[PDB]
RNA sequence: UUAAUUUAUUAAUGCAAACAACCUGCAUUAAAAAUUUCGGUUGGGGCG
RNA sequence: GCCUGUUUACCAAAAACAUCACCUCUAGCAUCACCAGUAUUAGAGGCACCGCCUUCCUUAAAUAGGGAUGGCUCCACGAGGGUUCAGCUG
RNA sequence: CCUCCGCAUAAGCCUGCGUCAGAUACUGACAAUUAACAGCCCAAUAUCUACAAUCAACCAACAAGUCAUUA
RNA sequence: GCUACCUAAGAACAGCUAAAAGAGCACACCCGUCUAUGUAGCAAAAUAGUGGGAAGAUUUAUAGGUAGAGGCGACAAACCUA
RNA sequence: GCUAAACCUAGCCCCAAACCCCACCUUACUACCAGACAACCUUAGCCAAACCAUUUACCCAAAUAAAGUAUAGGCGAUA
């Protein structure tokens, strides 16, 4: 997502008012695109053997790529909710 | 090479509002009103026969359904 | 100047003349002699003291700044340790 | 030389200035609503 | 890339028509190797200072030769009085010598036919040139 | 603008067809390209470039009668009415092309390079390498598109794998599956470069409108380096 | 002359009046109710107050929103509250340059998403933004439920939250039919959502549409005067003979 | 127009984004244009 | 100026614009122009058909007129600009 | 004595030298243009249709063209 | 609805000479070389004579299209309702 | 003494209060046939800056005051 500032500070509206902006407020500079920040990584929950990954209830760190693409679509794997961490918890422990 | 470009082509129908996608609920459409307006769904008519034999609005049935159809093709 | 401002109807006044001028009370424009920070290695030490010094203007431009300032700016000041208050007023003038 | 600039034509007049073609379009459509506004007697051509 | 964009320097840059960028690629494959920057300074070397049109440029392998060369015998021989840079009518006072008879001869043939002058004074001049360049840059 | 074309027509047929002229505007109105206008009225005759098109309910090699080679007002090159089994079919007519000559539509790749006979249509890869080739493909089945013009005629420079290079009319080297057709021999109408227009008012006839009055002088902008010496005075 | 109401009241007032006011109670209210959606295209001040550094003064600051245009593709999509930015630039970034107009459009993917809830797939034009946000909600399901309808901004993503409610509510036996233990999970899993059958049917409505369900829901046919009239003469014989 | 300021717009490429292409963001290069200006003295003109 | 044509509607009809012919540049290709076309094609432009090589005279007096790759070349034509025989005429 | 015209159709206009009664081809009232001419059309689905016109026959062509049906 | 160009489907072009002609003479028709009238005119560009073309790149009725940071232009910066 | 001159109310302005049979989208005002196209998208500029190029007040949801103050600004016109 691009992520935009004013150029030109909007003077204080007020409590209930809104603020009044003109044709300089609306210039604007971009501090920052998302798309361009550093990839980070998606917790998952395997639930089947999946190739050098994991093998079944261990908490993953997988790319988003990955993991929104292969792992979720085909049921390989679950988001890392702390219900789903509790019930694979409880898997752990009656195993 | 086909004959007929697309531009003359009939005009693909527009897509289907994606209410219509969602089993669970009955889109609003504006069959109700009996008119189109642009910010209600779309209605889903079904088709419509006439209920009788009109003469000047006659639509015959397709070749392979009249009597005398037959699999061996003369030639007249 | 905006002699009636759109949102108030009242006389604006001109900052650059706030940001370059004292006014004392009694009606005096005190400012700094232009130049005073330029080339001072090829000024003599008697220019340097002339162009340290602070001034007072015209009787016209003393007028002018006043037109150019409103109300707020002439009015009395009581701040705690103001290097300008015993020049505030004005002693043992004639006319 | 100059001044016949006009050739009256019914079917040149209707299409151009007709009701139906004045609601082809929203400008159109505003033009029919000013004279409506101003209360003009005739709204279209 | 690499390619299109020399092909792209030869053609809008160069204003060279299809058939001759053809030609140039053809006989002077080093202007692949060659940097862009440096083949557009050839290039205009050779057009508005040496006065030298697409034609004669692509049927002499001007580009083959390096600017090191190409400058230091071009400008001896202006500074010589030999060459001159066409005005704008496109007319010079006495006829220029030859492409060929400039860069494509070996340098003792240059100063001999050409130049009329000693390879003690092409040395200095060379030397002296490259000394202008480097303090130029 | 109301402009819809009038290339309207979705199955082939033999009659020619009546044809609008566009004027060179599109279908917004405003001129795209400029000198067209005009010209004598023409019908337009559809032609079947695909010259291997087995009839229905048939397939593998076909012969053709040619009944008759024609004018075509929209092509250089002339056209030939030829008729096969129980239809009818505009061609693009060959250089030697007769009435009443035999033509063969194949699309037999055959071990042995097949008698390069003018007129009939073989794979590329049935061809000797060199002999005369038009109305040629760009994919197997897609219908001829390169070597149409009057008199025009590629070569079959090369055959290796199951690619073919061929030289277009413009000298230009093409690479094709040698599955894809060609008719051999040279387009008709050979004499078509010496036609002589005599006068404007053939050109007027032919649709072409006047060029513009108006009289066109880019340039190799200077570098710096290079800016003292751009118009050295006289 | 001067209006009675201010221009800006006139949308209320309609409201109020005709069968806007026979609309549901708790439709009105949403349509009411407005929130500020969640920020996306600018970064919120952290508190509320700020030390400036210019005078070293404690001055209230203010989050104002960047304006954000939707082009009606979006209400087909499920974009995680972005949208095109219409504004100005100052070329090279410096004021005193020329001023330049400028759009920054989301990178838009097309994705597939399963709803269990709906047990179907759709198929998405889609933001990494909104795949971000599915996966802070734990699945399609869960952030269409959650998201309000100013963050959700989509008319598709409003559907499939009414979608979703009414299935909720309905408890309805379409979902995995032949597998009633794992409908029960799944309504078990988005039990915190479900809400009144009656509200439900009103969510993610326009007012438009709301007006349409509402003229379709009181809609009836005249009733013959005969059925009437009989009935008040049958009442009135009744009252003679009792009495 | 080799006056100043721009690339908003198109065309290319490069890097990101996303899984080769498309799309988006950021750059670079061109084409096309856009806004604005064209000080003073020296009868005019050229060079001054 | 090759020619027929076109042009400043309302002060310029021309030597200007176009023009066959020739020349240059760009493009290897389908379903809305180019084009339902494909290098003998299409677009952009230059130039202008074709064809080739490489002091005297007029008057009596005549600042008028005529003769001793481009460049040359006037066959035909012109409400084009000049000159002129003879005739004609307020 | 003139005749460039004129009579019709088209297009345009819309009662704009018909009668009566008044004012000074104007006003008010009354009347009138009668369809055969012209406009206003076509039941579907496929399927058909290469061979100009020019007295259409010689002849000549090029700029290659307005004229059709079947189940 | 003028005008520039274009699209669809129409129409006109006597007579003579030549012969299949962007040919010659010359009606209608289109144009507008020169002179005269006129100049608040019959006319916000006309009239008379004279003249160019007049089977073509012709003229022309009908309907449609291209719209102003544009259209159209056989470039005159021409024309796009005086 | 001709042309004329004279008029007083038709109405309007500013506020307050108060919220406000038939035909007709085709050639509109046309009784009567197979649909499908449907909408949303920064105002700009004049002008001021004595040119102009960044910039230049404008239905805002309580009058007053804070206050033309803090701030912004070719730190300048001005906001
Ligand atoms: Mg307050
Ligand atoms: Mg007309
Ligand atoms: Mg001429
Ligand atoms: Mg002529
Ligand atoms: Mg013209
Ligand atoms: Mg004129
Ligand atoms: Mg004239
Ligand atoms: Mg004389
Ligand atoms: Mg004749
Ligand atoms: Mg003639
Ligand atoms: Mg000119
Ligand atoms: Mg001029
Ligand atoms: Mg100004």
């Amino acid at each position: 997502t691009v992520i935009v500032e004013r150029w030109w500070k909007v003077p204080l509206a007020g409590e209930g008012r809104k603020p009044r902006l003109h044709r300089r407020h609306r210039v604007y500079k971009l501090v920052e695109d998302t798309k361009h920040r550093p990839k980070e990584n998606l917790e998952l929950i395997l639930t089947q053997s999946v190739e050098n990954v994991g093998v079944r209830g261990d908490l993953v760190s997988v790319k988003k790529s990955l993991g929104r693409n292969r792992l979720l679509p085909q049921g390989l794997a679950v988001y890392a909710s702390p219900e789903n961490k509790k019930l694979f918890e409880e898997e752990k422990l009656l195993r | 090479y086909e004959w007929g470009v697309r531009s003359t082509r009939k005009s693909e129908p527009p897509p289907l509002d994606r209410v219509y996608e969602i089993p669970g609920l009955e889109p609003i459409t504006f069959a109700g009103k009996m008119h189109f307006v642009p910010w209600l769904a779309r209605p889903i008519f079904p088709p419509w026969d006439r209920g009788y034999k009109d003469p000047r609005f006659y639509r015959s049935p397709p070749l392979h359904e009249h009597p005398l159809y037959k699999d061996q093709a003369c030639y007249i | 100047l905006t002699y009636f401002s759109a949102r108030k109807g009242k006389r604006k006044t001109v900052k650059a003349v706030i940001d370059r001028f004292l006014r004392l009370h009694c009606g005096l424009w005190v400012r700094r002699k232009a130049g005073y920070k330029k080339k001072l290695w090829k000024k003599t030490p008697a220019r340097k003291k002339r162009l340290r010094e602070f001034v007072f203007c015209n009787k016209t431009q003393s007028k002018l700044l006043d037109k150019m300032t409103t109300s707020f700016w002439k009015r009395r000041n009581w701040y705690v340790d103001d290097p300008y208050q015993k020049y505030h007023d004005r002693t043992n003038l004639k006319v | 030389a100059r001044g016949n600039e006009y050739q009256p034509s019914n079917i040149k007049r209707k299409n151009k200035h007709g009701w139906v073609r004045r609601l082809s379009t929203p400008a159109g459509v505003q033009v029919i609503l000013r004279r409506m506004l101003k209360g003009r007697k005739s709204l279209s051509h | 890339q690499d390619i299109n964009d020399t092909v792209r320097l030869l053609k809008e840059k160069c204003l060279f028509t299809v058939q001759q960028v053809t030609k140039i690629l053809h006989s002077c494959p080093s202007v692949l190797r060659e940097d862009l920057g440096q083949l557009e300074y050839k290039f205009q070397y050779a057009y508005f200072r040496m006065g030298i049109k697409h034609p004669d440029i692509v049927k002499s392998e001007y580009l083959q030769y390096s600017l090191t060369k190409i400058k230091q015998r071009h400008i001896y021989l202006e500074r010589l009085g030999r060459y001159q840079t066409p005005d704008k009518k496109g007319q010079t006072q006495i006829p220029n010598p030859l492409l060929k008879d400039i860069l494509r001869v070996s340098e003792a043939e240059f100063l001999a036919r050409t130049a009329c002058t000693s390879v003690e004074e092409f040395q200095v001049f060379k030397k002296l040139l490259a000394r202008e360049e480097e303090e130029s840059e | 603008a109301n402009f819809v074309s009038w290339k309207s027509r979705t199955k082939y047929t033999i009659t020619p067809v009546k044809m609008r002229k566009s004027g060179g505007r599109d279908h917004t109105g405003r001129i795209r390209v400029h000198g067209i206008g005009g010209g004598h009225k023409q019908r337009y005759r559809m032609i079947d470039f695909l010259r291997f098109r087995p009839e229905e309910t048939k397939s593998g090699p076909f012969e053709e009668k040619v009944i008759q080679v024609r004018y075509d007002p929209c092509r250089s090159a002339d056209i030939a009415l030829v008729a096969g089994g129980s239809r009818k079919r505009w061609i693009i007519a060959t250089e030697n092309m007769q009435a009443g000559d035999t033509i063969l539509n194949s699309n037999h790749i055959g071990r042995m390079a097949v008698a390069a006979r003018e007129g009939d249509a073989h794979p590329l890869g049935a061809l000797p390498v060199g002999t005369l080739i038009n109305n040629v493909e760009s994919e197997p089945g897609r219908g001829a598109q390169y070597i149409r013009a009057a008199g025009t005629c590629g070569v079959l420079l090369r055959k290796v794998n199951g690619t073919a290079i061929i030289q277009l009319p413009s000298k230009r080297q093409m690479q094709v599956l040698e599955t894809c057709v060609a008719t051999v021999g040279r387009v008709s109408n050979v004499d078509h470069n010496k036609r002589v227009i005599g006068k404007a008012g053939r050109n007027r006839w032919l649709g072409k409108r006047p060029n513009s009055g108006r009289w066109h002088r880019r340039k190799i902008r200077p570098l710096p380096p290079m800016k003292s010496y751009v118009k050295l005075p006289s | 002359p001067l209006h009675k109401y201010p221009v800006w009241l006139w949308k209320r007032l309609q409201l109020r009046e005709g069968i806007c006011s026979r609309l549901p109670g708790h439709y009105l209210r949403s349509l009411e109710e407005e929130r500020t959606p969640t920020p996306v295209h600018y970064r919120p001040h952290g508190a509320k107050f700020k030390i400036n550094p210019k005078n070293g003064q404690r001055e209230r600051v203010e989050d104002v929103p960047i304006p954000i245009y939707f082009p009606p593709e979006s209400q087909r999509g499920l974009w995680g509250g972005e949208g095109w930015i219409l504004g100005q630039i100052y070329a090279n970034n410096d004021k005193l340059s020329k001023r330049l107009k400028k759009v920054w459009k989301p990178q838009l993917f097309e994705r597939e998403f399963y709803s269990e809830i709906l047990d179907k797939k759709f198929t998405v034009t889609v933001t990494m933004r909104t795949l971000d946000l599915i996966d802070e909600a734990y699945g399609l399901d869960f952030y269409i439920l959650k998201t309000p309808k100013e963050d959700l901004c989509s008319k598709f993503g409003m559907d499939l939250k009414r979608g979703m409610l009414l299935r909720l509510a309905r408890q309805d036996p379409q979902l995995h039919p032949e597998d009633p233990e794992r409908r029960a999970a799944i309504y078990d899993k988005y039990k915190e959502f479900a809400i009144p059958e009656e509200e439900a049917e009103w969510v993610g409505l326009t007012l438009e549409e709301a007006i349409e369900k509402q003229r379709l829901l009181e809609e009836k046919d005249p009733v013959p005067l005969f059925k009437i009239y009989v009935a008040e003469l049958i009442q009135q014989l009744q009252q003679q003979a009792l009495s």
